[PDB]
RNA sequence: CCCUGAAAAUGGAUGGCGCUCAAGCGUGUUACCUAUACUCUACCGUCAGGGUUGAUAUGAUGCCCUGACGAGUAGGCAGGC
RNA sequence: AAUAUGUAAGAAGUCCUUGUUACUUAAUUGAACGUGGACAUUUGAAUGAAGAGCUUUUAGUGGGCCAUUUUUGGUAAGCAG
RNA sequence: AAUACUGCCAGCUGGGACUGAGGACUGCGACGUAAGUCAAGGAUGCUGGCAUAAUGGUUAUAUGCCGCCCGUCUUGAAACACGGACCAAGGAGUCUAACGUCUAUGCGAGUGUUUGGGUGUAAAACCCAUACGCGUAAUGAAAGUGAACGUAGGUUGGGGCCUCGCAAGAGGUGCACAAUCGACCGAUCCUGAUGUCUUCGGAUGGAUUUGAGUAAGAGCAUAGCUGUUGGGACCCGAAAGAU
RNA sequence: AAUUGUUGAAAGGGAAGGGCAUUUGAUCAGACA
């Protein structure tokens, strides 16, 4: 009976080969990201000198966290909260931004706070609190071959592969997203900064789309 | 019988421990603790005593000496966390101290070896203590918080 | 049996994502950008400071 | 749309695959440069309180 | 027995399984089949349609037995022949010698025709046949014989 | 707390071991729970369950029903399995060969099954012969030939047989059953 | 904003003391306090998903891994005393 | 108008060929049910899915009360609907 | 040029708190030229104190904060609603007849020894012939008639199995079950052959009618929980009536 | 058992009794080895 170090070799050298792919991958998004970001910075600059006005793409992806508790909630939004997997207070999911969900988002402002995640807070969510739905079982990520076994189907054989398919709303965002078990944040660390929460953000409260700021909030609840 | 006895009994066999992964890495001292520094002894037998700091022994303790001749404190072991490290320093750059280690203080009255050693070290310091005035007095006095001392405000 | 967080735990940080090594190694997280000096048309600037 | 979903299917299969004929919701708008030439912005303000009656 | 009896489970709960509001009183609906036509008419139309009032002729002093007439189909029939003697007759399905089943001896009154007996001739002593019963017997070489 | 979307602490609602208390039955279960965990072969999961089933969900497969099943096209050499007792049926005059695995065979049934130059296999001999159940024909009896299902779903216009304890005229055949006594069902 | 308009029966109520560049009113900025809620861990019980008859020791309704959940009258069922 | 509400978003689909009859056409005309044949998951929106379907039998209940919004009688009511 | 503000770093670093589940090894990694090493699938190392009422448990008291009388009926009770001074001991869903669903067991087109006889170590166990009961035929008020066009049909889903293919998949067969179109038997309404004690006979083919039916049987008996009905009917309670 | 006498300890500024927690008093198990 060989296997001892033979088949140990046959894998350990192929577990090597995967990490090779992952490195070469993650290194690529990095270039894609910063180059994609420098583009906009020069796009805005280029218009200003030209005279004009560079209006960005509307955001394509949203992160929603449920603010309001569990009880005394009216039937309709009480339904949408479920279909967004936001069934408990301070948990929180990503949502791809399209009309047929933008209406959903509308339907439940009084109870969620939401807005536009950064790569930095998508990173720090997955890494720290991202779990998988693997025959339910809410499974912590913690190794790259947990992902690969289930999202490897559609590409995605690394944790940062997850992040990439999320943060770009790429072709498989439905199954990449739903793979992630609804997030589970704490109450914000600093506190909320409002005095009363259940007003709109614009009206000095905490709910609805606060956009770029959904981050600082999240990075305090994480 | 009075009781019907289990249908199963635990194995009295006894497992061994998973091989822990917790290296004993070495303790680095806080920078205020530099040979030749006067400590203030916060607790212990010589609580409140000022004391020169000689060597950092392998059980993490600190080697101090009063000197003995001044405040009556021997070459002695003291913990690093029970000590206020002042900012006054003497040059211990002609004190021996290599001699001294953990087993030096095995429990096993006063060994004549110790009485002499105390004199080889203490002589050296006192030579150099006397190089700055009043210092020799300072070392014979104790430390007490006076009224309206606030340690979090004070400079030592 | 106990979930370790990356972010603080360099080991787990490299059990996932081995590019962490380059990224630290090349500072990356502090990249200086291509200094340019393009200036905006006064149309932009007038109507900024207008009323 | 099914008679039309036949067309796009054949006309693309007989071309070299790639089709996509599922309806997708309204996607957000892309990036754009709205120009200023012949189009300087017109500053507006709120207006006081009249009555006219 | 009484130890799996639920009322043992109920010991110590005020009501005994019977509601605090609606109690366990004497006879809420009335007793028995009361208000059949009234506050219990929903239960008797459905669950019991046809209950009320008359149909058909009376028949003073009807001795069941007059109408005694067990029914056996061709469906079986052959079963009234003990299995050992049976195959002896299936094989060798001839006139000259064909089994003589006395079904009234066997305790039937009518032979009906549920369906298919093999092409073996049988002699059927019965009191009453059904048309098909008698038809199917012939097409295998049998006859019926009418008896009392 | 959680907006619960599904009744919590739900019991699956399928039997998980026969409710019977027959040692031999429970052994058969151990045979097949093993077989079914370690064989990736369908037939072992179907049989395992069916062994849990109550008498009502184990109607007798008759011997003539079995006879017929063989007349299926290409089925005449398969070995039929009946997880439950098997009954004799004087209504077929002929009966074929094959080999019937079953929980029980009645007196009359194995007679006819053997008399036809056949074999009667208990469920554990079938295991040995066909660990992957190769070449089986599983039959079920008819579950709604039960008397009780007649009376299920009774109600107006369901034509569904009174729960009644004598019958005849005088026994629920007037008002509400005919056009000429009130109405009809 | 304040005053007048402003009348009821035991003695008494911004909750009390008391407060007047407020400890009052409008509004803004931060820091801070603490629910059986939220996050992490431990333990109990429930439900589920898996693994495991191979002898030669002790439970196969057993053993092992794993995840999620836990308000309750009338009332059901269960497992126990 | 708003809010509310019916249907639809395919394999039980689509396209060609041409079989049955007593209905039906001027008529192998049509209707209805079919045999034979062509095209697979971007097979025809989104989000969810601790699955979906199904049957039998039985408890308690059948005095209700409140809140926002709509709202009837009443001057009103801690009134009545 | 600077700075502020907002953002990022898989840049460094101090203090403080709570935890330490697991128990051979096994995984994914990390550092090394390498040997090895590691913070990488859950705490170890070193040093001291007491070996006792030190720690811990029980209890009385005190102190901070909190705590209305329970039972009931009620929309609502601590209630200015009822019962309850206190203790012990009694004290309330039963048994029976006949049943529904369900389950277990026996046997199965049948099933039920126990009215009875036999017999006995004598109210037990053991045995048993004739009937009977329920089931195996239905449907009509009744006279009466009485279940195969057909592989016991056609169609559509069906587990399972079989055949091809490494596999993904493709055909084949398809029980139970469900949907649907038929056929079978009785009722009812038509139709009225061959014949005829000229009014008996009713073949045959049919109809938006009808049935608790047939279409390769599922039942009988014992038992148990729940449930039904009659009974004093969970327990106590009239005002009355009667002899 | 309710209820009572004695004795002993203890608390008591318009009831008593209870919860979490700890001081103090009394009492006790186990565990070192
Ligand atoms: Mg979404
Ligand atoms: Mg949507
Ligand atoms: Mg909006
Ligand atoms: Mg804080
Ligand atoms: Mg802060
Ligand atoms: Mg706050
Ligand atoms: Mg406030
Ligand atoms: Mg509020
Ligand atoms: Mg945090
Ligand atoms: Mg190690
Ligand atoms: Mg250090
Ligand atoms: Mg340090
Ligand atoms: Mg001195
Ligand atoms: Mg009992
Ligand atoms: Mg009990
Ligand atoms: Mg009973
Ligand atoms: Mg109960
Ligand atoms: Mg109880
Ligand atoms: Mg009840
Ligand atoms: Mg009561
Ligand atoms: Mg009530
Ligand atoms: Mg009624
Ligand atoms: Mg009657
Ligand atoms: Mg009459
Ligand atoms: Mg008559
Ligand atoms: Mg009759
Ligand atoms: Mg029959
Ligand atoms: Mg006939
Ligand atoms: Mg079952
Ligand atoms: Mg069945
Ligand atoms: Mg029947
Ligand atoms: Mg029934
Ligand atoms: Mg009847
Ligand atoms: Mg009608
Ligand atoms: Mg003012
Ligand atoms: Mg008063
Ligand atoms: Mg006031
Ligand atoms: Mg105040
Ligand atoms: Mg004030
Ligand atoms: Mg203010
Ligand atoms: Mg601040
Ligand atoms: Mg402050
Ligand atoms: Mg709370
Ligand atoms: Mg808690
Ligand atoms: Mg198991
Ligand atoms: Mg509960
Ligand atoms: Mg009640
Ligand atoms: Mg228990
Ligand atoms: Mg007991
Ligand atoms: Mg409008
Ligand atoms: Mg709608
Ligand atoms: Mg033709
Ligand atoms: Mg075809
Ligand atoms: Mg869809
Ligand atoms: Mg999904
Ligand atoms: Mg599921
Ligand atoms: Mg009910
Ligand atoms: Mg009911
Ligand atoms: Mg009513
Ligand atoms: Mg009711
Ligand atoms: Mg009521
Ligand atoms: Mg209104
Ligand atoms: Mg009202
Ligand atoms: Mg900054
Ligand atoms: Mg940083
Ligand atoms: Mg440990
Ligand atoms: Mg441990
Ligand atoms: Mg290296
Ligand atoms: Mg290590
Ligand atoms: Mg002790
Ligand atoms: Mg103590
Ligand atoms: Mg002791
Ligand atoms: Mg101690
Ligand atoms: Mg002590
Ligand atoms: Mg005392
Ligand atoms: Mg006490
Ligand atoms: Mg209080
Ligand atoms: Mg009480
Ligand atoms: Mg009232
Ligand atoms: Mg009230
Ligand atoms: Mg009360
Ligand atoms: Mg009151
Ligand atoms: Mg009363
Ligand atoms: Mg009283
Ligand atoms: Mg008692
Ligand atoms: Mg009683
Ligand atoms: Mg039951
Ligand atoms: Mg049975
Ligand atoms: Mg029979
Ligand atoms: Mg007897
Ligand atoms: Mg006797
Ligand atoms: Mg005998
Ligand atoms: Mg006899
Ligand atoms: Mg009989
Ligand atoms: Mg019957
Ligand atoms: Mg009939
Ligand atoms: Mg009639
Ligand atoms: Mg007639
Ligand atoms: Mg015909
Ligand atoms: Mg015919
Ligand atoms: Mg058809
Ligand atoms: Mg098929
Ligand atoms: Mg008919
Ligand atoms: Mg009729
Ligand atoms: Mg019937
Ligand atoms: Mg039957
Ligand atoms: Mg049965
Ligand atoms: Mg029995
Ligand atoms: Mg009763
Ligand atoms: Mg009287
Ligand atoms: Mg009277
Ligand atoms: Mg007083
Ligand atoms: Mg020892």
């Amino acid at each position: 009976a060989e296997q001892v170090a033979a088949e140990r070799a046959a894998r350990k050298a192929a577990n090597k080969e995967k990490r090779a792919i992952i490195l070469e991958r993650n290194a690529a998004y990095q270039k894609e990201y910063e180059t994609a970001e420098r583009n906009i910075i020069q796009a805005k600059r280029d218009a200003k000198a030209a005279g004009s006005y560079y209006v960005e793409a509307q955001h394509k992806l949203v992160f929603v966290v449920r603010i309001k508790g569990i009880n005394k909630i009216p039937p309709k939004p009480r339904k949408v909260l479920q279909l967004l997997r936001l069934t408990r207070i301070n948990s929180g999911t990503f949502v791809k931004v399209t009309k047929a969900t933008l209406e959903l988002l509308k339907l439940i402002e009084p109870y969620v706070a939401y807005g536009y995640p950064s790569y930095s807070t998508i990173r720090q969510l997955v890494y720290k609190r991202g779990f998988g739905k693997i025959n339910k079982q809410r499974v912590p990520l913690s190794d790259n071959a947990i992902i690969e076994a289930n999202l490897g189907k559609y590409g995605i054989l690394s944790i940062d592969d997850l992040i990439h398919e999320i943060i770009t709303v790429g072709p498989h965002f439905k199954q990449a997203n739903n793979f992630l078990w609804p997030f589970k944040l704490s109450n914000p660390s600093g506190g909320w900064g409002v005095p009363r929460k259940f007003k709109h953000f614009i009206q000095g409260g905490s709910f609805g789309n606060r956009e770029e700021f959904i981050n600082k909030l999240v990075k305090s609840m994480n | 019988s009075a009781q019907k006895a289990p249908k199963w009994y635990p194995s009295e066999d006894v497992a061994a421990l998973k091989k822990t992964r917790k290296a004993a890495r070495p303790q680095k001292l806080r920078a205020s603790l530099v040979p030749g520094t006067v400590l203030i002894l916060l607790a212990g037998r010589f609580r409140g005593k000022r004391v020169v700091y000689l060597k950092h022994l392998e059980d993490n303790t600190l080697l101090i000496s009063g000197p003995f001749k001044v405040n009556g404190v021997p070459l002695r072991r003291v913990n690093a966390r029970y000590v206020i490290a002042t900012s006054t320093k003497v040059s211990v750059e002609g004190v021996n101290v290599e001699k001294f280690n953990v087993e030096y203080f095995a429990k096993e009255e006063i060994k004549a070896e110790r009485v002499e050693d105390q004199k080889v070290v203490d002589k050296a310091l006192i030579a150099e203590i006397k190089k700055t005035p009043l210092l020799k007095q300072y070392l014979s006095a104790s430390f007490s918080l006076k009224n309206g001392d606030k340690p979090h405000m004070l400079k030592f | 049996v106990l979930k370790k967080n990356p972010l603080k735990n360099k080991q787990v940080l490299l059990r996932l994502n081995p590019y962490a090594k380059v990224f630290a190694a090349e500072k990356l997280g502090s990249k200086k950008a291509e200094k340019t000096g393009t200036k905006p048309a006064a149309v932009f600037t007038e109507t900024l400071k207008h009323d | 749309r099914v008679k039309a979903n036949a067309a796009k299917r054949a006309e693309a299969k007989a071309q070299g695959v790639a089709v996509q004929l599922k309806r997708q919701p309204a996607q957000p708008r892309e990036s754009r440069i709205v120009s200023t030439e012949g189009n300087v912005p017109q500053t507006l303000a709120p207006v006081p309180y009249e009555t006219f009656i | 027995p009484s130890r799996f009896t639920k009322t043992r489970k109920h010991r110590g709960h005020v009501s005994a399984g019977k509601g605090r509001i609606g109690k366990h009183r004497k006879h809420p609906g009335g007793r028995g089949m009361a208000g059949g036509q009234h506050h219990h008419r929903i239960n008797m139309d459905k669950y019991h349609p046809g209950y009320f009032g008359k149909v058909g002729m009376r028949y003073f002093h009807k001795q069941q037995a007059h109408f005694w007439k067990p029914v056996l189909n061709l469906d079986k029939l052959w079963t009234l022949i003990p299995e050992d003697k049976r195959d002896q007759y299936l094989k060798s399905a001839s006139k000259e010698t064909a089994p003589v089943i006395d079904t009234l001896a066997a305790g039937y009154g009518k032979i009906l025709g549920k369906g298919r007996i093999p092409n073996v001739p049988v002699i059927v002593k019965a009191r009453f046949v059904s048309k098909l019963a008698e038809e199917k017997i012939r097409a295998a070489g049998g006859v019926v014989e009418l008896i009392a | 707390g959680i907006d619960h979307t599904s009744k919590q602490h739900k019991r699956s609602g399928h039997r998980t071991a026969p409710k019977s208390d027959n040692v031999y039955l429970k052994l058969l279960v151990k045979l097949y729970t093993f077989l079914a965990r370690r064989t990736d072969a369908p037939f072992n999961k179907v049989v395992l369950k069916a062994l849990f089933l109550s008498k009502i969900n184990r109607p007798p497969v008759s011997v003539s029903r079995i006879a017929r099943a063989l007349k299926q096209e290409g089925a005449a050499n398969k070995t039929v399995v009946v997880v439950g007792t098997v009954t004799d049926d004087a209504r077929i005059f002929e009966f074929p060969k094959t080999t019937v695995a079953a929980l029980r065979f009645t007196a009359g049934a194995r007679a006819k099954i053997v008399k036809a130059g056949g074999e009667c296999i208990t469920l554990d001999q079938l295991a040995v012969r066909a660990p992957k159940g190769q070449n089986t024909l599983i039959l079920r009896g008819p579950r709604n030939s039960r008397e009780a299902v007649r009376h299920f779903g009774m109600g107006p216009h369901k034509g569904k047989a009174p729960r009644i304890l004598s019958t005849g005229r005088k026994f629920e055949r007037a008002r509400g059953r005919r056009r000429s006594k009130g109405f009809k069902v």
